[PDB]
């Protein structure tokens, strides 16, 4: 039912629209694309992906302004600002900005305006209006109509703001360092020369970049208790989609051993957050934490408590395949809590 | 002497800046170039780049604009119309355009229109523009030109060890192709493009396309039009390419044949131009050479002596910058106008 | 029913298992592997690959030897004496050498001497073994045939549609090449090995080489003898390659006539095997089909009607498999010895 | 003159012969090649490098088993045990253990029975009977007949030791969380390995790996009281020949600005710490860290701090180049020190080094 | 089948051939003796102590270069340098360095690279790259070749680890100077003789020769807590065969009297510590202790505490039949923790066995 325009056809929207495809409670009705590429663009991005690789079903090439996916006729706007796409023309209930650069107030407030009632953004949105709403953590802090425009935080959040919860629940941050091994992300270039992007205007992929996101404090707000708990770093990694996000800290509890901890961890990431953290033990890297549709993949195989205080988690997470299975969690439940 | 900016100081841009202060010979009045990105930032992506590391000299930001290398101060500005980029504002002999969006005859006349003189496009000519391959026409390209365009690194590899191939020997046939790298010129990830093959990653994703390879070497080698005309593969390297040909030459060679005229050319009409080669080896040997083409000799294979799979490395950034500044040279060099 | 151990449980071995797996009509009795490496390793990296993620079936390690992914028991072990490997150990009716130490009619005549009957080698005919590529001459292949050898994702690719190319119409000679994948037949980084270009990282370093490719043309087609031969390429890509080759058809064709003859040919002789595909592209989309290649018909242009650059998709590493579990089918279908 | 059979053609081999060679004024000189790669792979490995290309000077191929870097002239023995191999036929006194394989203490012994006098193998070995030394912190353990095999700190503690000197010297760790970048070496394949450990097993240059290491827990021979300071892993990077340490830790100073961090960690920089510890402050990736001499290049900008006490300090190695520079500066201050070290002594005293072979003799027995 | 061409037949080589012989459960089955004892004499000797007098058994004179005590076949090889030993010529698997001299650690592995696996320095090694062992405390350290070449700790030492491994971790010291008197062994000057020392050159059988021993922060290799808590002094008694050491150090947990203190090493002696630690109480003397297989024999009424911080105790023992004992069990337990090795047979670790042997296995490289 939740009539889905994503504004730009992204990486996050098109994972989304695989996870959407792949999510079966979806409520989230695929109708429209603020796709400035056209139909073949959004299909041979889409049913041409790499996470999930080629699309598992049918991009369905109706009009380049509207096409359909499997008898889903979704609709292109090929075109920029959230209000360029008419999200009341198309009736759009939650608009998917897959272009997360209109992250501020007005930014997804245009997709409002052109008739959205509620928005979910693919960044820590830099509007207050726009909650990051995360997966794990404050997506239940959404009551439903409050701050209709809601962002979600990358992907990086997704992983951290729920074990992050879970730690400071089960092990307590008293200051939580993080160095995600994020993706080189999208605020670089593939070469050097990028824009004013002060150190990112680097290759985003020949070297390690590591810049602090704001993701590392994208899970401040998400976790009220983890205020200024976590400075982080996204080492933007040369890897397309997938991440491992970990914590250090001088531990609230004496720092019982990372066995425990994970073991805490396990119920809660089999518990109060199964889809949402994974304790990884078998010896794994990338390629199944790639399309994890965890929030968190914890490799508790690495996780590690060294002065007790010292502690360490090592939380994967698929940053877009993934982080789109955030963003349609976060969808799903505000299309609960929708009125209607 | 050569008041030249670059418009678009980016890779292909930081490249050619490089290759010039690499270069001597250098009556190129680089004092100004053109960003509209972080000017400051193009001074330090320029002060630092895989195929040199760092820059190949001590960079020094004069200023906001002008940056001082090795003190030789060059300005570089954040603008984008080409009426109104450096090119008057300092009064531009040979325009540089590294953006590659006016690449057109249209976009380099504005570059003069802002008050320059003569143009080079980074591109070949773009329909309307004579292209100039470092090799085979910009011999003949008296300076008396205005908008000019040294062919592609593609082009730039091919044309001169291509024309040696198809006079040499002449050749009946040939699907030209270079194995050029994966550019910037690409979606970094599997974004929206015009081409939806370009539209991938293309980090490790093959573009097989048609650059200003295919128009170049007819038209700066009425030899090799059409007959020996073809493709591109933008493929998924970073570094230096290498040309992927098999001509049916009409005098009839064989291997070796096609080497020795290779050298021979490399000593008459390709030297420091091209280099032949004869190793098994890979780009990280041949990165950074100022050739056009690292003639690959070892492997330009003749069967029925008219098949020549031909194999030439060839600097697709640093060395086709090279030839870039070579042609810039001959503008500056025998300035005819 | 087919006793069949892998030799060597490595990426080719685990691709092969993987392919077999995902593939039904199996009198393969899978029921053993080789792995010298951790046969306990061998099930985890079985049930772990890029090209499906996890394993396409699931379990741990079935004891250790023994494994049944969701599936089967499969014996593996750690040997590396081919007199010696489980062929006779539990009578093998078809070796499979995914080492390829032991590609040679030797090594496959001591597999059988463990105990075994039937050889199949991965790599094509090592000189004194009969080259089966899976499109071509393993429907010649009448099982009888002890030892024998699916030709290379190289030849697996290219023999069976560039007999649709060289049959269909013809061809007076051609250099085939495969833009095959760099694999861990080469050196991780820059070390020592007896092709000092298969020597540096191989991961971003060409490989332009010859494998069984040009021998096996030759071999399972008579018609694409020496005129349609050549060399290949060890491409730096992990995933499905190309072939690249510009033939000169004897009856002149033209591009779309050739993208004809291979669908006609993708309905006969190469459905399942082949694929024709029209779209510009990269593996990423290429990745894990089962086919021998996928036809690129949409670039295969045709210049002088006979200068066909033929652009195919060959899943060089999983599909290639696919097709060795085919010719595996059709030692354990049509057993005839 | 010192001069080595390079065990093994190894990058590192290579690191050390494009940086030993390349060191114009090396007491360590190179003459022959401990390596079944033949003398055409020596060049098209060591004169056609990855990270430097191909070499900057030549490597004139005397033979197949012998060569001349730009005339230094130096075999290439296809041969494997060290037992027989020409570090007496040739008098090599000094080996580098390039290969990965004669790492136990005895078995860089093999060397020494084999003509050679010590080992630096450049990796962390089986043993204390292998006491790495660092360019940095206990280099100057060394003497002549002074712990013949020891090594040099891994890529990482090649990297970590000076600088870990200078912060837990003045700085002091309470306790520490190390997690470093490392290019994916031999540790794994470019596919996916049937190695022993099932995580590193894993292709090399695939998926970022996690490599636990506890090399940074070798500590107790050149830093044993960062122990408790202390906890390493690595990063099984794609990338050849670049990397970066990152060490978050609780500091005893507690609230320690990583300004004032950086300060010392400058001011023993430009201190002892030359050459191996740079501190470094301007955004960059990797490449401008390429190639950088110091083993430490504390990237001071992403050298933040966490709780006061935790400072996190980030330090670029270019892992196997911060190598070929270590290597050379290490193995040049023992060559100093190594036999090229050799005199005699007074009466009372050089007959005591005739004691030193006549251990039994007069008043020479002392000491259990 | 733990036979030893036992590096240097003497007082302890014979003290431990009488100790290893005489003792059954001895896999240390010497079959070839490295010294220039000469079978006859060899015999002799190993026939003839003082502390055991005439040899408790036979000591038959096979020929020369072999004997058999009671009739057990012994080669004999007057031979120094340990590479040409017969440690392969008879495949010999354990080293006991009784020469003294071949404390250099791959002046030892000069032993196993001429055939044999594992040497022990019955003395102090050449340094720290040695962890010793004493029985009581850390054999298990070594494990089936881990730390081959390794020293059995000498008399203050052979004594120390094990009851410091009682007193330092319920003692527990602060600081002090050890005080041990021990005999003058063949490792000192019965008159005054000169040519490198001057203390033991003196007449160390003659008088009280004051001699200090750095061997007190040998501890260093085994107990790291003890370090810089203790510096020794070994006071050459001209007594034959017995030592005695005394820890007067101040102690942390509550300073508390030798009595507790005694008490407690009762406890860890019938504990952990027996055969090597005994604390015994009775006003005694030296023979008392002499032929004590414990390396700690503690007169507990003459162990006692005045400052409440610095502990006395008096831990006797036959300063060579402790050793002789210790190095039976302490190569005895390394003779058990010998092969052993339980047969994964997975052919799982059979990639980590081969690779164990081929690191760079065919697929099982690690550390480039
Ligand atoms: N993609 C993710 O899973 C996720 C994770 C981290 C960060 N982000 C944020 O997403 C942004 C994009 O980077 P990315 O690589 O993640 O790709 P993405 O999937 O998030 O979005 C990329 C898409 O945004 C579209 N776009 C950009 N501006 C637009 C506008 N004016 N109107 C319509 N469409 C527009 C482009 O067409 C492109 O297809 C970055 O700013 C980044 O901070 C997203
Ligand atoms: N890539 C090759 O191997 C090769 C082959 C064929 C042609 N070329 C030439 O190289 C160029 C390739 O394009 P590229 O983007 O890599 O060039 P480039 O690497 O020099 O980067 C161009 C940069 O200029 C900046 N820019 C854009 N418009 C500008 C403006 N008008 N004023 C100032 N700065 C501006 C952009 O931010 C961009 O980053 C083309 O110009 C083409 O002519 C190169
Ligand atoms: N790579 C391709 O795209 C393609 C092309 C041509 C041929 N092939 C075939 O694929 C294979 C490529 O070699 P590869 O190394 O990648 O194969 P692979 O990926 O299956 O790995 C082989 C593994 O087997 C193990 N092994 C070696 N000897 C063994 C022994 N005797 N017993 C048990 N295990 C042993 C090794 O550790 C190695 O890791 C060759 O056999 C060749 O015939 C593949
Ligand atoms: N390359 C570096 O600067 C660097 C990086 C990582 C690790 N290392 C460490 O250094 C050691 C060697 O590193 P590398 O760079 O040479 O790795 P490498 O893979 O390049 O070296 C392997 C080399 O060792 C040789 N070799 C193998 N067995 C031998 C033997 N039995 N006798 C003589 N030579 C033999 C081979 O010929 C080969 O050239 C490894 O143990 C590794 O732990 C060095
Ligand atoms: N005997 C002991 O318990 C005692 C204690 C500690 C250390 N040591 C060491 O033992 C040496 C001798 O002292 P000891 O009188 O007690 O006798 P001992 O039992 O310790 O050993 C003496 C024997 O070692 C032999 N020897 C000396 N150099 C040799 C060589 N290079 N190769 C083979 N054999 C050699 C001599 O022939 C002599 O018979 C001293 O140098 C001392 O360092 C002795």
């Amino acid at each position: 039912k939740l009539k889905v325009a994503i504004n730009g056809f992204g990486r996050i929207g098109r994972n989304f629209l695989r996870c959407w495809h792949g999510r079966k409670d979806s409520p989230l009705d695929v109708v429209v694309v603020n796709d400035s590429g056209g139909v073949k663009s959004a299909t041979h991005l889409l049913k041409y992906d790499s996470i999930l690789g080629t699309f598992k079903a049918d991009v369905k090439i109706i009009d380049n302004e509207t096409f359909s996916i499997d008898g889903k006729p979704i609709k292109v706007v090929s075109n920029r600002d959230p209000l360029k796409l008419p999200w009341a023309e198309l009736g759009i209930d939650i608009v998917i900005e897959g272009t997360g650069v209109f992250v501020d107030g007005p930014g997804a407030g245009k997709h409002i305006q052109a008739g959205a009632k509620k928005v979910i953004i693919t960044a820590p949105a830099k509007g207050s209006d726009i909650p990051t709403y995360v997966v794990g953590v404050n997506e239940k802090d959404y009551g439903h109509d409050v701050a209709n425009i809601i962002s979600n935080a990358s992907c990086t959040t997704n992983c951290l703001a729920p074990f992050v919860k879970v730690l400071d629940e089960e092990l307590g941050i008293v200051k939580g360092t993080m160095t995600t091994t994020h993706s080189y992300t999208g605020d670089q270039r593939l070469l050097d020369a990028s824009h004013r992007d002060l150190r990112r205007a680097r290759a985003a992929a020949l070297n390690i970049v590591p810049t602090s996101t704001g993701a590392a404090k994208a899970v401040s707000l998400v976790l009220p208790q983890l205020k200024g708990k976590l400075n982080g770093i996204a080492l933007r990694v040369p890897t397309p989609n997938v991440s491992v996000v970990d914590l250090v800290v001088n531990i609230e509890k004496v720092g019982v051993t990372a066995e425990d901890v994970n073991n805490a961890f396990r119920k809660a990431a089999a518990g109060p957050l199964k889809g949402v953290l994974d304790v990884c033990d078998i010896p794994l890297v990338s390629v199944d934490f790639r399309c994890s549709d965890f929030s968190s993949t914890i490799d508790s195989s690495l996780t590690m408590v060294m002065g007790g205080d010292m502690v360490k988690v090592v939380a994967w997470y698929d940053n877009e395949w993934g982080y789109s299975q955030r963003v349609v969690d976060l969808a799903d439940l505000v299309a609960n809590k929708w009125p209607g | 002497k050569l008041k030249v900016a670059i418009n678009g100081f980016g890779r292909i841009g930081r490249n050619f800046l490089r290759c010039w202060h690499g270069r001597k010979d250098s009556p190129l009045d680089v004092v100004v170039i053109n960003d509209t990105g972080g000017v400051k930032q193009a001074s330090h992506l320029l002060k630092y780049d895989s195929i040199l590391g760092t820059f190949d000299a001590d960079v020094k930001t004069a200023g906001d604009s002008a940056i001082s290398v090795d003190g030789k101060v060059i300005k570089v500005v954040s603008d984008r119309n080409p009426v109104n980029l450096p090119w008057g504002d300092m009064g531009i002999d040979l325009v540089i355009e590294g953006t590659g969006v006016f690449v057109d005859r249209d976009g380099a006349g504005k570059h003069l229109q802002a008050g320059a003189k003569k143009v080079l496009i980074t591109a070949p000519g773009k329909g309307d523009i004579p292209t100039y391959v470092v090799g085979v026409n910009e011999e003949g390209y008296t300076h008396a030109d205005t908008i000019i365009s040294n062919a592609s690194c593609t082009t730039n590899c091919l044309a001169p060890f291509v024309k040696v191939l198809d006079q040499k020997f002449g050749i009946i046939k040939g699907t030209m192709t270079t194995t050029h790298s994966y550019t910037g010129d690409q979606r970094l990830l599997d974004a929206s493009h015009r081409d939806l093959r370009r539209a991938r990653a293309a980090c490790l994703n093959i573009v097989p396309t048609s650059t200003g390879a295919a128009k170049a070497v007819a038209l700066v080698l009425p030899n090799l039009k059409g007959k020996l005309n073809g493709i591109a593969l933008r493929v998924p390297t970073p570094n230096v390419s290498v040309v992927d040909l098999v001509v049916q030459v009409s005098k009839k060679t064989f291997a070796e044949e096609v080497n020795a005229a290779f050298r021979e050319s490399a000593d008459n009409e390709l030297k420091g131009i091209l280099s032949v080669c004869d190793e098994p080896l890979v780009s990280i040997d041949f990165r950074c050479t100022d050739v056009s083409s690292t003639i690959d000799s070892s492997l330009t294979m003749v069967m029925g002596d008219d098949m020549v799979k031909v194999i030439a490395w060839y600097d697709n950034e640093w060395g086709y910058s090279q030839r870039v500044v070579d042609l810039a040279d001959i503008v500056a060099n025998k300035w005819q106008x």
